[PDB]
């Protein structure tokens, strides 16, 4: 309208909504897991060899997200990683 | 070597890479028909050819290069030497519009660099704002 | 055809002769003439108006050069 | 070609209540940041006037050329290009 | 009866564009451009510069306000109001039965009149004293400019105007323009700018060996021919091998000693030369006990052509006996700053002093620029006749009140016309109540019930108030040659316009 | 040399501007020897002896005056605004205590209570201010003229 070329669904209301529902839905592809289950997930990429893994580590590592508030969160999980082990 | 403006087709067009040596500056002009604009550069470089015969100038119609085109190849000029483009012109927006008299040739030899004939000086350009120079002044007088 | 040729000839000759009427004497109105490239020129003699003036009609053709 | 009405202060008073409404929630120690990204994915946080001023894409000729003014000017003292629209869009709006 | 229409139709919407500009209180215009970017100024002339029309009658109107502008320079603005104001009520009015001949005679009596009840208002001037001239000056460039070193420059440029005049015999010639140019060097003081005689000489003398100082000689300048020719008009010589190279030596030492047999009484010094350098034929050039300067401009050739008045032809020997150089010419190169100066003081063609200041920065050069031009625009317009007029809006009430006593008195025919183009000149009153922000009505009635009393054709409109006052308390003059020519323009483009038939195309 | 270090980020060059902020605000607290206070407290004093003492009597300049004095007080009412309290409550009673009292009160940013701003800590600058008027001068002066806008140009 002023500033932006109708691009991004920004402005004065989008904070109480999108900010939020982009970290739930990407958190919603993780609840699945964690614990002593099996939920193998296929992984599809580039190697065309179709491997099913379990840790989070693998999945997040493959899947290529395009919001800020998603990518927030993959700089403290890669910092966590890096510090201790698990986690 | 060159001093005449003629009319080619499509073998000139292609010879001309293998023709020109010592690095020959061609232009070529695409002529439009039913537009002054044309004529105005036609008369332009009918005097340029004879002010510097040192290069080579022809004109072509525009219907060879890409016959099926609409009303988006707009006349032009293109400068060409063994193969290689030079920031070839395009709309008549770099011209000036109908108030082009002593700027082509100008640009050309900003262009080529090669026969500057002390014409190093600065165009006209557009008219300036009169709360940016005021701002300046100010700030160039308080410092 | 036949009566309609003629009569397309002789539209044709009668609008080319309905210019130089408004300046025949030495009182007449100027006219101007633009060659479809940004000059102008005022004039208001028939001979320079018969002289410097486009055609395309082949009884106009015939026309101005008897004039001439 | 032809015009001769009051729309021009009026488009301009509209101009200057958009600039004034879009640049207001950076005033105070408790504000808002903001962030940029476009070119090759490249998140750069920024909260002042000026860094946000000269690295914005305003489809608006009139608030550009009003932005290139009031960055033009933040070169004599230190930091004063923030804190000057609102009193600018208030005048012009009781100007208006 | 429709290209009459379209042409005044054209001229109108021309003219409705810079009306709003004039007077001390203007507007700003806003040009817009395609590619993204806003431009304000409050220029009319630069509005109808960067502007594009496609009417033949637009075109004309332009070119005839470059040709005002550039012959005069001052009243290039109000003609074409005056003209689309004449057009719109007379041809606007007066042709619904088609009769274009009593008009144009009747455009020319009212011009007449005008001239004349112009003439039969002046009040005479004298030339003597300095003050009046200084403060004319300084009342007539009180515009919209800076004031802090204008006395100065004015005085400077009114010295120099009083000094540049030389060409009188009976037709009274000034020129200014190609005679006497401005000069600009940094560091000092900025409180030195005086006159002086101005040499284009820079970075053009090139002197590889020391030789003898030049003090008080007697310089003959030549012409221009010894460069990279075949020769006089034959090619029997061609610059293509050393042996050549070699022999123009000796070609040049004896085409000296011809020269010096023929007309060197005086000993010249440096001759202008466009090609020709080298570290060996200079040096006996040097030692043949002569000199050569190269490297020269436009500037230098206009400075040699109007000051020393060197021409060019194909004759660089056998001249006159006593053609150029007549005069004890001091030369000596300066070192006063960084770059090399010349003085070349008491020779031919005098009266052609230059500038001289020591600003700063590129600012003040265009300030100082812009004061001088404006300085000696106003001293030649004042000066080309000594006579002024109250202006303000004064001036014209009269004339119209004049112009309708004589169409009342004579009871003629055609006095619908005249009556209309009499009533057609209170638009500048209009527009400068408008801009000043009052009523435009009763202050106008006002103006035309002070007009006819008993001696009173000095009560003008304030541009700053909106208040009528008398203009011998104020000091609100004009010339008078600006008005006529104004008038003049004004009349000839009514009739050029007026006089437009049918339009065609040709070739 | 003032040594900096972070996260590996980009809050680094944040910092470096914050830093470069601060130094340059120090470098004009410096360079003269009167520093008035802040906060919100000289708008207020600057409405009042515009509004009341009037330097003159004309109902011209007054429908000016009006206008340039309303215009001033926008800064504590967005600041009373982005502190989360109410936006005429406060600004009322600042009103109120300035006209009591007579000191320069200042706008808190935690109870929204008014409080003098001379003895807490918050100060400014000088020359800023001044700069900050005439700027906003200039450009309230010269967008009033405009009359019409046309479509041209071609450079
Ligand atoms: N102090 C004043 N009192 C009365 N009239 C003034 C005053 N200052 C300027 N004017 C009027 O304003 C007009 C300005 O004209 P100007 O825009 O200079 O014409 P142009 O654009 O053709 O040079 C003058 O004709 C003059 O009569
Ligand atoms: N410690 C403080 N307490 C209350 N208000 C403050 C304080 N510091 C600054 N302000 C307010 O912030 C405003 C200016 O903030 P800002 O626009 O960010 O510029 P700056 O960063 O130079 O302060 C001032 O009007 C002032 O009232």
């Amino acid at each position: 309208m002023l500033k932006e070329g109708a691009k991004h669904f920004s402005g004065l209301e989008e904070a109480v909504y999108r900010n939020i529902q982009a970290c739930k839905e990407l958190a919603q592809t993780t609840r699945t897991a964690y614990g002593p289950n099996g939920m193998n997930k296929m992984v599809i990429n580039h190697l065309e060899k179709l491997f099913v893994t379990n840790d989070a580590a693998t999945i997040l590592r493959e899947l290529e997200v395009q919001h800020p508030a998603a990518k927030m969160i993959v700089m403290a999980s890669h910092m966590q990683e890096q510090e201790v082990g698990d986690g | 070597k060159f001093g005449e403006v003629l009319e080619i087709s499509g073998k000139d067009y292609v010879q001309e890479v293998t023709k020109a040596g010592e690095g020959l500056w061609v232009i070529l002009h695409l002529y439009k028909q039913g537009i002054p604009l044309c004529a105005l550069i036609n008369q332009h470089l009918s005097g340029l050819a004879r002010k510097f015969p040192d290069v080579k100038f022809i004109k072509a119609i525009s219907t060879t290069c890409i016959p099926n085109y609409p009303d988006r190849n707009l006349p032009t000029i293109f400068v060409y030497l063994e193969g290689d483009i030079k920031a070839q012109f395009i709309g008549p927006l770099v011209f000036g519009g109908m108030n082009l008299t002593r700027d082509e040739l100008e640009w050309k030899l900003s262009e080529s660099g090669a026969i500057m004939t002390d014409l190093e000086e600065n165009p006209k350009k557009p008219i300036e704002d009169v709360l940016l120079s005021s701002v300046r002044r100010s700030v160039l007088m308080k410092r | 055809t036949g009566e309609t040729i003629r009569s397309q000839n002789v539209m044709a000759a009668a609008s080319i002769a309905n210019i130089v009427k408004s300046s025949l004497g030495p009182v007449g109105l100027d006219k101007m003439l633009v060659d479809d490239i940004g000059d102008v020129t005022i004039t208001n003699d028939g001979a320079t108006i018969l002289k410097l003036l486009e055609v395309e009609h082949p009884a106009a053709k015939v026309l101005c050069e008897l004039a001439d | 070609e032809v015009a001769r009405a009051q729309a021009a202060l009026a488009v301009n008073i509209s101009a200057a209540r958009g600039l004034q409404d879009v640049l207001r929630t950076n005033l105070g120690p408790k504000g808002t940041m903001k962030m940029l990204v476009s070119g090759a994915g490249d998140i750069k946080l920024t909260k002042d006037g000026n860094v946000l001023l000269h690295e914005m894409q305003i489809q608006h000729p009139t608030a550009s050329l009003i932005a290139k003014v009031a960055t033009a000017q933040d070169d004599i003292t230190g930091d004063g290009t923030t804190s000057n629209v609102l009193i600018i869009g208030e005048l012009l709006k009781q100007a208006d | 009866r429709k290209v009459q229409s379209g042409n005044i139709n054209a001229a109108k919407t021309i003219a409705d564009i810079i009306r709003t500009c004039l007077g001390p209180k203007s507007m700003m215009k806003m040009l817009l451009d395609p590619m993204g970017g806003i431009v304000m100024t409050n220029d009319g002339n630069a509005i109808l510069r960067e502007i594009q029309v496609q009417h033949p009658a637009a075109k004309s109107m332009i070119e005839i306000s470059r040709t005002q502008d550039e012959e005069v320079g001052d009243g290039t603005t109000s003609v074409i109001i005056l003209a689309g104001e004449m057009l719109s009520v007379a041809e606007h009015f007066l042709e619904q039965q088609m009769h274009p001949t009593v008009v144009i005679s009747a455009y020319r009596k009212a011009l007449d009149d005008m001239i004349s009840t112009l003439k039969k208002i002046s009040i005479p001037v004298d030339i003597s004293d300095s003050d009046m001239m200084l403060n004319i000056i300084n009342s007539s460039i009180t515009t919209k400019a800076i004031s802090r070193w204008s006395s100065l420059a004015c005085n400077i440029a009114l010295d120099a105007v009083k000094m540049v005049q030389f060409e009188e015999n009976g037709r009274k010639e000034i020129d200014i323009k190609k005679y006497a140019r401005v000069e600009k060097i940094p560091g000092g003081i900025i409180e030195d700018s005086c006159v002086l005689r101005g040499v284009m000489i820079n970075k053009d003398v090139t002197h590889p060996r020391m030789r003898r100082y030049i003090k008080n000689p007697r310089i003959v300048l030549l012409d221009s021919s010894l460069e990279y020719k075949k020769g006089e008009s034959q090619t029997d010589i061609e610059i293509t091998r050393e042996e050549d190279f070699t022999r123009i030596l000796q070609m040049e030492e004896e085409y000296i000693q011809q020269l010096c047999e023929d007309i060197i009484q005086l000993k010249p010094d440096v001759v202008i030369t466009e090609k020709g350098i080298s570290d060996l034929a200079q040096h006996y050039l040097m030692r043949a006990n002569i000199t050569a300067i190269r490297r020269v401009r436009k500037t230098d050739n206009n400075r040699i052509a109007r000051a020393c008045g060197a021409r060019i032809v194909s004759r660089p020997e056998e001249l006159r006996e006593d053609d150029v150089g007549t005069g004890a010419g001091l030369l000596e190169i300066k070192k006063i700053g960084d770059e090399y100066f010349t003085f070349i003081t008491d020779c031919k063609d005098p009266k052609a002093c230059t500038i001289l200041l020591r600003g700063a920065s590129k600012e003040i050069l265009s300030e100082v620029e812009r004061n001088l031009q404006d300085a000696m625009q106003v001293c030649r317009n004042v000066l080309l006749d000594p006579q002024l007029v109250p202006g303000g809006g004064a001036s014209e009430m009269a004339v119209a009140h004049a112009l309708t006593e004589k169409s009342k008195a004579m009871t003629g025919v055609e006095q619908w016309p005249y009556r209309a183009v009499a009533q057609a000149l209170e638009v500048i009153p209009r527009t400068l109540i408008q801009n000043c922000g009052a009523s435009t009505i009763r202050l106008l009635t006002s103006l035309r019930a002070k007009h006819t009393q008993e001696n009173c054709e000095t009560w003008g409109v304030n541009g700053e108030t909106g208040t009528l006052v008398d203009m011998k308390e104020l000091g609100i003059w004009e010339p008078l040659a600006v008005k006529l020519q104004t008038y003049k323009t004004a009349v000839e483009t009514a009739v050029l316009l007026l006089r437009i038939d049918d339009i065609v195309s040709g070739h | 040399t003032l040594l900096i270090k972070g996260p590996n980020k980009h809050t680094l060059t944040q910092i470096k501007d914050a830093v470069r902020d601060g130094l340059r605000a120090v470098k004009n607290a410096i360079d003269d020897g009167c520093v008035v206070p802040g906060a919100g407290a000289v708008e207020v004093a600057m409405a009042e002896a515009l509004i009341k003492h009037k330097p003159s009597v004309k109902g011209r300049a007054q429908l000016g005056v009006q206008a340039f004095a309303d215009a001033l007080l926008i800064i504590p009412k967005v600041l009373a605004q982005n502190s989360g309290f109410d936006l005429q409550e406060t600004l009322v009673k600042i009103q109120a205590e300035h006209s009591e009292s007579g000191q320069l009160v200042g706008v808190d940013l935690n109870t929204g209570e008014p409080m003098v701003a001379a003895e807490v800590g918050v100060w400014d600058n000088y020359c800023v201010k001044k700069q900050l008027l005439h700027s906003c001068t200039v450009i309230a002066t010269n967008i009033l003229l405009v009359d019409e806008i046309m479509r041209a140009g071609m450079s």
